[PDB]
RNA sequence: UAUUUAAAUAAUAUUUUAAAAUUUAUUGAAUAAAUAUAGUAAGAUUAUUUUAGUUGAAUUAAUAAAUAAAUAUUUAUUUUUCUUUGU
């Protein structure tokens, strides 16, 4: 409850720099977060080019 | 027949029929044509990841050293390893922290993995050895008892000079060594691909068979023998570890799929030989090893026939313990004199 | 014809056919043996050319050392000069003079 | 010449003669007068002047032919009559490990030069 | 190739997405599009099954069919006969002598 | 002797010590003469020890 | 049906 | 390279000599439990061309100082009949070695002599090194570097090195040791 | 790896007893073939009469052999259903064969 | 005679009887 | 009869280890599985209560 | 290679190119990307095991294929020298017996030891296997596995100074016939050595107490 | 007779060998920790072994479950035999490392009283570069290349082709490449 | 027998002389778009004869006689020019010859002029060759630089830098190269066939090309007083050779002698997967198309998206103790609902 | 007596058909056992397209003499020279 109740936001693991995401976890990953996750663009989203929700 | 053969292209028409099919046949669009199963490297198992899903967090990559974490998540609880973290001449030279599931397809926390036993990048050689040993020993030995001129009694009805015996046949015996670089080299190459998950226990509501099919069904565990089968390591949980397994979940996993539990060791007991000489002879069985390794237990032949490997927190807690010592020996002696200082 | 199944070597000429001998250029077998002899006997009168040199006794064959060394290690506890032990087996004389010697 | 005896077949190989219908060409020096005066019934030999290798090859007369060897590279094909093919291989391949070893050290140089620019880059980034 | 007109018309080639032998995929990924660059004039038909066939057919414009085998067969191999099948026309065969230099 | 001078003059100022002990082993083996070997070994300690 | 069986060879020395 | 037999037989060496042209120089010989360091194959090494640079001897042998102390302690290093230190590490800190050479537990170095075919007892011997960690082909060329004339072959376990015996394997701890591993 | 198991006892290849081998070679019995459907040097292999050798079969399919000898009425129930395995299930579907209309191959009722 | 090549059954007695 | 290590029988944590096991197979179904660890429950408690029947 | 890029090579292959089989996944592939490793096909052994024997070792005639030329066969006959022995002249008769038990005879009581090298023993305690605060003893050498059980055997050890000049600490050890250079290094360095020298039942009590 | 505990035997003591004023070292003892510890575990081992209960889950062998898996015979010499002489191994140990621990102890006051406090905290550490390497290869990652996988240590690093991928969705989620493919030699 | 060829002997057929082609630039890039980015911040001519003559002339600038060489390639120059269309491969390579003659004979203003027409020329060409381009822009820095403008020059050397980055592929000219060792089965004798070795300066000459390119680059940087521009050409240089190291690399196989076996060579020399296009289309990343209309098996969502059929009737799991007796048959009777509670649809 | 360098502790097997009558018993020359053993007579011994050496030598019963030669498997010495050379 307190970790949830501190980030909101998935840190900086979120990123597409090295290598693709999985969407099997990131579909378990959901219930920790606000935002939807499984939503993934086309394109290597990056944490520095563009920012997320 | 073989490739530098003349009968190997003598099939020179008929093979094929001219008139194509209307339902799966197609032509060739250009290269901008996506072609269903085509890939630049060879891929004898052309499996993706739709077809045999990996649970982690990061598609393995090239970037990537391993598809697993580095560093722990600022929002989920970490746990570090049992025992202390050192790294050996095989170790990945890398923190690895691997996302513990709940039996509601959730995760928990993230725990530490251990480099000695989820770090030792696979060889293989060594994966070769387990294999053949494993091949060569679970075959049937009792089944190879064959005739003999002595024993037709009145060529075609005469027996062979030299038959197969099951007491001639040869059961090879292996060290604990191999054994254990093997099944930790196997542990890390299911790591590396992706297809190692940690959950915090194996328990059913009821001893039955439904009651695990929903389990597999809601965390999304295919079962079926054409699909990607389970290796399940039992072990308890982490605050109540136990060797033995859950009685409810051993009871359940009777299922006519590919699922296989095994005992939750990478070691083995050393094996013995009595009758090495030939003494007594009226022993029945193979030569070598009277003390071969039992079904339960984990190896590279069951690990690769099996997709997804579940291990327990348990199951790594007594994988820890167990590997400790050995972990501790492996050290020279300028590193090991200082286990005492850093604690 | 000691060997009775000839070897078939790959033909890349036609006289390889016409040739019966593998390498026409080597000597024959008596003749490449008293050669090989006689360069033997060169060597060897090259290695004797100078006196045969006496060597001690850790330089020595190991059915001489062990042998030489325990005729010697009783009077090797007291240090004192003009002690030999005329031992049997050992680097006979060879009967004039040696420059090693 | 495997027709006939050993030791003429020996004078061949070191006139550099093998089968029947090979030409060589060989200096004037006194072991070659030797050789061919000792193989004189299974060879034909024509004789060619300094001067008539200069006019029959197309090299001017004011070069001579000491400078032609020694432009010339060492490396031709079998360049030198080994006393054994163990030999022969082991000489080849210490000519593949030189150029392998002239790749590395090419790049081990570059390494060290790229190393010694950045120490002193660093020295004077701090003073 | 007669007077500017390929004489192989189809190239039948039969394949498994799924169950294994990755030769003739690969070749599909490697040089299929190398090869359909070159000739565009011939028409590949591929076929996905069960059990493939492990042979290529080339079928001319005058109904003849010459088939290749290529079981556990490399890429490379497999497009240097695809090459021959496109190159022969597959209309007679006549020994090579002094009598037949002439056609 | 010759021979080892050449490796003494030549030798890096971390392996003149060593070098020299080398040289007085290798004299006492051939059986120099006792000025000879004792100077060898004079001069090795010099070169081993700061303080001699 | 049933004759002289053979057993397990005993090893030499 | 000096044939004392030869100069003695000519009358250039006196006639002393002989237990030296007969038996070599007595040296402590290098062992897997006693590292007897050679300082003229290590100068010889320190003279060749390699791109890593190597500790000095002073530093590779260990301390010999006066042994008045009255009680010993754990001093990494400290005075040891057998020549035992731990791993110095690099020369030169600014540096990155592309490769990583552990110890056994007895702290011997990876040398292994083995021999091709020993049932035969051939005495045709090679090495194999199978501690090597990191980038093998890096260690491979410096291997080149040292042995020019010797067949060194790699694989993901084990450096082979045929056709050198314990004259080798001196040599290759020795350059291990200046290295720092 | 003392003395590595090895690889020809690996129960993957079982040839015709040779005059070469190892004492821990398990050649075929006596008086038996090593491949079962080659009843003659040149018996063609089956088309789809799979027999499941070695170890038990994880999907046995009422066509196939296993410790038994093909018998018509025990392998065909019926002759014009073709049994086949799709998502590990035993699916039964109606046979079809291929005949030559238009140029392609249609499939057609096979009974029929 | 090698008796132990054998193991310790009973063969059947030749001729058998009906 | 003959010598076996009857003190290392019976030592493993679990039934299945110290016994001398050549009649398995490499794939195993689920009746398999269950047969094969009845048998090694059974092989133990038939020694088990077979020498204590004999002992009393 | 071609001249211009209108009139490229042809696309006609050689028997050595175009008879080549599929590529199977080596050890270094399988290290270098271990995502290809899918199957029990792929874990290979050493590349250094050709496969099993597939021809004949023919003596005097090398390794022929199987069904070959049986006719100059005779390894079937010597698996089934006179020249040297036709003079009748037996090695094992020729040369007299020293003495009836032979040279080397290990009867009992001839205390054959095995050999414990100090330079061994000194490298063992800078390691850190054997702590030299503690006398040392059989037991504790086993224990600290500075030498395996094999080695063992009645009567225990023999202390061997092998290349060591100078010993520069004490050491208190208990061992069976220690060499005289042994013992005078111990005793310079200022260590007690005391001969140990103990009977078969003894041994056993002292290595498992 | 108690060469265990690491002083002289009964041996020594009728030889009569003065070694009790020997010396006093320091010594960390960590083979000796290492061996307690297989020692302690192989105590529990034996205990679990000895008090093994019969768990039958089957019905044909469900007239067992209150007997020891052991017969009491056997269970009383297994007990005599190697359950109490692994205490007995695991006494001598914790005597052998106590001895050292306060011998250990002396050393540091002696060191403390000659030298000082830092300086004896200097002389008793074991720390080296590769000690560090060991325990935390982040701290030696430019030190040097230790790596299994050599090619993806961030020194070298550049080699490894990082491609192009996207998902396309059109195939059902699936990452591929964009780049091209490189034309590969066909013939001579 | 050794061979003494003194004779005419023919070549022997190796697979290092396999046919390489020439690395090609992607339709969409162009030369000119590149150069812009960096701003921002046929009749019948006897080619045998004019090829003997282009021979000659690159002969003549080798030995360093280069007013020749330079009328050579003029000539030759203007036979190209008349026999091959607007913006052609040999035609664009030949006039950059013919520059690189001009700048060693000093007509430098002339020389740039030809090198800006073979870029602009690389504009309208559709597929220009990478070696080609490489070379061209190279031979416009060591103009530029022999002019005076270093800065320009280091700027191409750099741009070659980036190009051959960019768009070239390290690993294909060491593709069927790389196994041969393993085609070695002697060890005692002709055991060069196990170290046999290619240097990469001559299977992909532009390697080479921006070998020298680097080397003339930190040269320029050392002159000038770049010390950061220094180490940044050398890092990028030695990136480069290990890449090109690392694409060679292959483990040893068999060491010793292996008698027989010759049908291993189709095994030793194939389709080699390179560690660059191992690395590159590794299959978690490069995630092959396995549509599931042409198989019989697919995940627990997608039943109904297997190859359809007529009359599917799923009767049970293929449960080899069916052909039991009664008593196996009441042990698997409850399965086939077991199973299709598990595969029911969500 | 011990002042000299290493090491992958693993054993089990080894053609086939035959070249001979003595053995151990039983029933009035036959019957049933003996892979028993013949310095061992003779034959048969399953797998193309291959990749490197010799084509008639050696031959000393027996005190301190450099060395037997062929055939075959592995394996090692890149030093000079006008060319050649399987040690
Ligand atoms: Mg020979």
């Amino acid at each position: 409850g307190e970790l949830q109740k501190k980030n909101p936001t998935p840190s900086e693991w979120y990123d597409e720099s090295k290598g693709p995401l999985n969407p099997n976890f990131l579909r378990s990953m959901r219930s920790h977060y606000e935002v939807d996750i499984a939503n993934l663009p086309d394109t290597p989203l990056i944490r520095g080019q563009r920012e997320f929700f | 027949s073989s490739i530098f053969s003349p009968r190997y292209d003598w099939r020179t028409s008929g093979v094929h029929d001219i008139a194509p099919r209307d339902e799966g046949d197609f032509l060739y669009q250009g290269p901008q044509h996506v072609l269903p199963g085509a890939h630049p490297l060879p891929l004898h198992h052309p499996h993706n990841t739709i077809t045999r899903p990996v649970i982690s967090p990061y598609i393995p990559s090239p970037q990537r050293s391993h598809p697993y974490f580095t560093a722990p998540l600022p929002e989920l609880p970490h746990f570090s390893t049992t025992k202390p973290i050192v790294y050996t001449y095989g170790t990945m030279k890398e923190r690895i922290i691997a996302p513990v599931f709940n039996l509601k397809n959730e995760v928990i926390y993230t725990r530490e993995l251990d480099p000695f036993i989820f770090g030792m990048y696979p060889e293989v050689e060594e994966l070769s050895k387990n294999l053949t040993y494993w091949m060569v020993r679970c075959q049937n030995f009792a089944s190879k008892w064959d005739y003999e001129t002595r024993e037709i009694w009145r060529y075609t009805w005469g027996g062979r000079t030299k038959p197969s015996k099951p007491w001639n046949m040869l059961m090879p015996t292996m060290d604990v060594k191999t054994w254990s670089k093997s099944n930790r080299m196997m542990l890390t190459l299911k790591m590396l691909q992706g297809r190692l998950q940690v959950v915090d226990r194996l328990t059913l509501e009821e001893p039955t068979q439904e009651c695990y099919l929903e389990l597999c069904r809601n965390m999304s565990w295919d079962v079926r023998h054409t699909g990607g089968g389970v290796l399940f390591m039992d072990g308890g949980s982490r605050i109540t570890p136990s060797s033995e397994f859950d009685r409810a979940f051993f009871f359940g996993s009777f299922f006519n799929g590919r699922n296989k539990i095994v005992r939750p060791t990478v070691l083995c007991d050393e094996q013995y030989d009595y009758n090495k000489t030939a003494a007594k002879q009226r022993m029945k069985g193979p030569k070598g090893a009277k003390n071969p390794i039992p079904i339960n237990r984990f190896n590279a032949y069951d690990a690769m026939k099996h997709d997804r490997l579940v291990i327990t927190e348990g199951a790594l807690m007594q994988l820890e313990d167990e590997l400790y010592e050995h972990k501790l020996q492996i050290l020279p002696p300028h590193i090991r004199n200082q286990l005492p200082e850093y604690g | 014809a000691f060997r009775r199944l000839v070897k078939r070597h790959k033909i890349t000429n036609n006289q390889m056919l016409l040739m019966r001998r593998r390498e026409p250029y080597k000597p024959t077998m008596k003749d490449r043996q008293e050669i090989a002899d006689r360069a033997k006997l060169e060597e060897f009168e090259r290695k004797n050319a100078d006196g045969l040199m006496f060597v001690p006794e850790k330089a020595l064959p190991p059915w001489q050392k062990s042998l030489a060394h325990n005729a010697k290690a009783l009077g090797s506890r007291i240090n004192f000069r003009g002690f030999r032990v005329r031992v049997a087996d050992g680097q006979d004389e060879p009967g004039f003079p040696t420059p090693f010697r | 010449p495997f027709k006939h005896s050993w030791e003429v077949n020996r004078m061949l190989r070191e006139l550099r003669l093998e089968f029947k219908g090979q030409t060589t060409i060989v200096p004037d020096i006194p072991q070659v007068r030797k050789r061919i005066w000792r193989v004189r019934h299974i060879v034909k030999v024509d004789v060619l002047d300094l001067d008539e290798a200069k006019a029959l090859i197309g090299v001017p007369e004011h070069i001579s032919f000491t400078d032609l060897a020694s432009q010339l590279p060492p490396s031709f094909g079998r360049v030198k009559a080994v006393p054994s093919p163990v030999i022969r291989s082991k000489m080849n391949f210490m000519k593949l490990r030189r150029m392998r070893l002239r790749d590395v050290l090419h790049r081990d140089a570059l390494e060290l030069r790229l190393l010694e620019l950045k120490r002193s880059a660093m020295k004077n980034x701090e003073q | 190739s007669r007077n500017g007109e390929l004489c192989l018309k189809k190239v039948i080639i039969s394949y498994c997405p799924s169950n294994g032998a990755p030769n003739t995929r690969q070749f599909l990924a490697t040089h299929l599009p190398h090869f359909h660059a070159k000739y565009p004039s011939v028409s590949i038909d591929l076929r996905p099954r069960l059990w493939p066939e492990m042979a290529i057919t080339g079928v001319y414009r005058d109904g003849s069919e010459r088939s290749y085998n290529t079981k556990n067969l490399s890429p490379m191999g497999i497009f240097l006969r695809l090459n021959n099948l496109v190159s022969t026309a597959n209309d007679y065969d006549q020994p090579f002598c002094a009598s037949h230099l002439h056609f | 002797h010759y021979d080892h001078f050449l490796k003494y003059l030549n030798a890096d100022p971390s392996t003149v010590p060593g070098i020299a002990q080398t040289w007085a082993t290798t004299a006492k083996h051939m059986r120099s003469p006792n000025w000879i070997v004792q100077l060898l070994r004079g001069l090795h300690k010099y070169h081993a020890d700061a303080e001699c | 049906r049933k004759a002289r069986r053979v057993q397990l060879q005993p090893t030499e020395y | 390279p000096t044939d004392v037999a030869a100069n003695i037989s000519a009358g250039a060496m006196p006639p002393e000599a002989n237990v030296a042209a007969a038996l070599p120089v007595p040296r402590i010989q290098y062992s897997k439990w006693n590292r007897a360091l050679r300082s003229d194959v290590y100068d010889e090494l320190l003279k060749l061309p390699l791109r890593y640079k190597l500790h000095d001897f002073a530093k590779l042998c260990p301390p010999q100082r006066c042994q008045e102390e009255p009680e010993a302690v754990g001093v990494v290093g400290r005075d040891s009949a057998v020549g035992y230190l731990p791993p110095l590490g690099p020369a030169d800190p600014l540096d990155t070695i592309p490769f990583f050479v552990h110890r056994s537990s007895n702290g011997v170095l990876p040398g292994k002599v083995f021999s091709m075919h020993p049932r035969n007892l051939m005495p045709a011997f090679y090495l194999r090194i199978q501690q090597v960690e990191g980038d093998m082909f890096r260690f491979e060329e410096e291997l080149l570097k040292i042995f020019p004339t010797k067949k060194i072959f790699v694989r993901s376990h084990s450096i082979y090195v045929y056709n050198v015996a314990l004259d080798g394997r001196m040599v290759l701890h020795h350059w291990l040791l200046g290295l720092g591993f | 790896m003392p003395r590595p198991a090895p690889r020809f006892a690996m129960g993957h290849m079982l040839p015709h007893r040779s005059n070469v081998g190892s004492q821990f070679l398990h050649t075929q019995r006596h008086g038996s073939r090593s491949t079962w459907y080659k009843k003659h040097y040149f018996s063609l292999r089956p088309f789809a009469i799979q027999r499941h050798h070695g170890t038990t079969p994880r999907i046995l399919l009422d066509r196939s052999l296993w410790k038994s000898l093909w018998i018509t009425k025990l392998q065909l129930p019926d002759i014009n259903r073709w049994e086949r395995v799709v998502n590990s299930r035993r699916v039964t579907e109606d046979r079809y064969a291929f005949v030559e209309e238009e140029g392609v191959m249609h499939k057609v009722n096979w009974g029929l | 005679w090698r008796t132990w090549e054998y193991q310790h059954t009973r063969p059947d007695p030749r001729p058998f009887p009906d | 009869g003959g010598f076996t290590m009857k003190y290392k029988k019976g030592t493993g944590l679990w039934d299945e280890d110290h016994v001398n096991d050549y009649k398995t197979n490499r794939y195993l179904s689920a009746r398999a599985t269950m047969r094969w660890y009845q048998e090694m429950e059974r092989h133990q408690t038939r020694n088990s209560l077979n020498a204590r029947r004999a002992t009393q | 290679k071609e001249f211009d890029e209108d009139h490229p090579l042809p696309v006609v292959g050689s028997r050595l190119n175009g008879r080549t089989t599929q590529h199977k996944w080596n050890h270094w592939d399988q290290y270098l990307n271990p995502q290809i490793t899918q199957s029990i096909k792929d874990l290979t052994p050493t590349p250094e095991y050709v496969g099993m024997r597939c021809g004949h070792n023919m003596i005097k005639m090398g390794w022929m294929k199987i069904g070959g030329s049986w006719k100059y066969s005779r390894g079937y006959n010597d698996r089934r020298g006179q020249w040297q022995e036709r003079k009748m002249t037996p090695r094992f008769m020729l040369a007299p017996r020293v003495s009836a038990g032979g040279p080397r005879n290990r009867y009992e009581g001839k205390l054959v030891f095995s050999p414990l090298r100090l330079s061994k023993l000194l490298w063992a305690i800078d390691t850190g296997r054997i702590n030299p605060n503690e006398v040392i003893t059989l037991y504790h050498l086993r224990q600290a596995n500075v030498v395996g059980e094999r080695e063992i055997v009645w009567p225990g050890f023999v202390l061997i100074s092998n290349g060591v000049r100078r010993v520069p600490y004490p050491i208190h050890i208990e061992l069976q016939n220690a060499s005289a250079e042994s013992i005078r290094l111990i005793e310079e360095a200022g260590g007690s050595f005391t001969c140990v020298y103990m009977t078969h039942e003894g041994l056993y009590q002292e290595l498992h107490p | 007779m108690s060469g265990a505990f690491g002083c002289g035997s009964y041996r020594s003591v009728v030889a009569g060998t003065q070694n009790v004023p020997r010396r006093m070292t320091f010594y960390p003892s960590a083979y000796e920790l290492i061996q307690l510890h297989k020692a302690h575990r192989e105590v529990i081992r034996h205990f679990y072994v000895r008090d093994k209960i019969f768990d039958n889950k089957f019905p044909g062998n469900a007239l067992a479950n209150g007997l020891f898996k052991f017969v009491p015979n056997r269970r009383e010499n297994y007990h005599m035999r190697e359950l109490m002489e692994s205490i007995r191994r695991r006494s001598i140990w914790m005597h052998r490392i106590k001895q050292q621990r306060e011998i250990n102890a002396k050393v540091v006051e002696n060191m403390e009283v000659k030298y000082g406090k830092k300086a004896a905290a200097s002389m008793l550490c074991f720390t080296t570069p590769d000690s560090n390497a060991y325990f935390a290869p982040h701290r030696y990652q430019d030190v040097a290349n230790s790596w299994p996988n050599y090619w993806q240590h961030p020194s070298v690093n550049h080699v490894v082709p990082k491609p192009r991928w996207r998902r396309h969705r059109e195939l059902g989620g699936i990452t591929r490449v964009e780049d091209p493919f490189a034309v590969q030699a066909s013939d001579y | 027998v050794t061979r003494l060829y003194t004779s005419y002997y023919t070549g022997v057929l190796y697979p290092n002389q396999l046919v390489q082609p020439k690395q090609r630039l992607p339709a969409d890039v162009s030369v000119s778009a590149i150069l812009q980015k960096r701003s921002e911040p046929r009749p019948y001519v006897p080619l045998g004869e004019v090829a003997k003559l282009e021979l000659q002339g690159d002969y003549y600038m080798e030995g360093g006689m280069f007013q020749e060489a330079l009328e050579h390639y003029g000539v030759v120059a203007k036979a190209y020019n008349y026999a091959y269309p607007e913006n052609h491969a040999q035609r664009i390579g030949i006039r950059i010859k013919l520059s690189a003659a001009f700048r060693q004979t000093g007509r430098l203003e002339s020389s740039l002029a030809n090198i800006e027409e073979v870029l602009r020329m690389l504009d309208a060409s559709t597929r220009p060759s990478l070696e080609l381009i490489c070379e061209a822009l190279l031979e416009l820095g060591i103009t530029r630089e022999a002019l005076g403008m270093k800065r320009e020059a280091t700027e191409a050397y750099e741009e070659a830098l980036e190009v051959v980055n960019s768009f070239h592929n390290w690993g294909e000219s060491h593709r069927m190269l790389r196994l041969l060792p393993r085609l070695g089965r002697r060890f005692n004798y002709n055991f060069e066939e196990k170290f046999v070795y290619f240097s990469p300066f001559d299977y992909d000459r532009t390697f080479a090309l921006v070998d020298q390119c680097l080397e003339r680059a930190e040269t320029i940087f050392n002159e000038i007083g770049d010390v950061e521009g220094a180490i940044r050409v050398l890092q990028q240089r030695k990136e480069m050779i290990d890449k090109k190291f690392f694409n060679m690399r292959d483990f040893a196989g068999r060491i010793h002698t292996m008698r027989g076996h010759w049908k291993r060579r189709a095994q030793h020399l194939t389709n080699a997967p390179t560690p660059d296009e191992l690395l590159r289309y590794s299959p978690t990343i490069h995630q092959v198309h396995r549509d599931f209309k042409y198989e019989l098996t697919a995940p627990i969502g997608r039943e109904k998206e297997v190859m359809p059929g007529v009359n599917r009737l799923v009767l049970d799991m293929g449960n080899p103790y069916r052909r039991r007796g009664r008593l196996s048959n009441k042990m698997l009777k409850d399965a086939d609902h077991k199973f299709a509670n598990y595969v029911r649809q969500k």
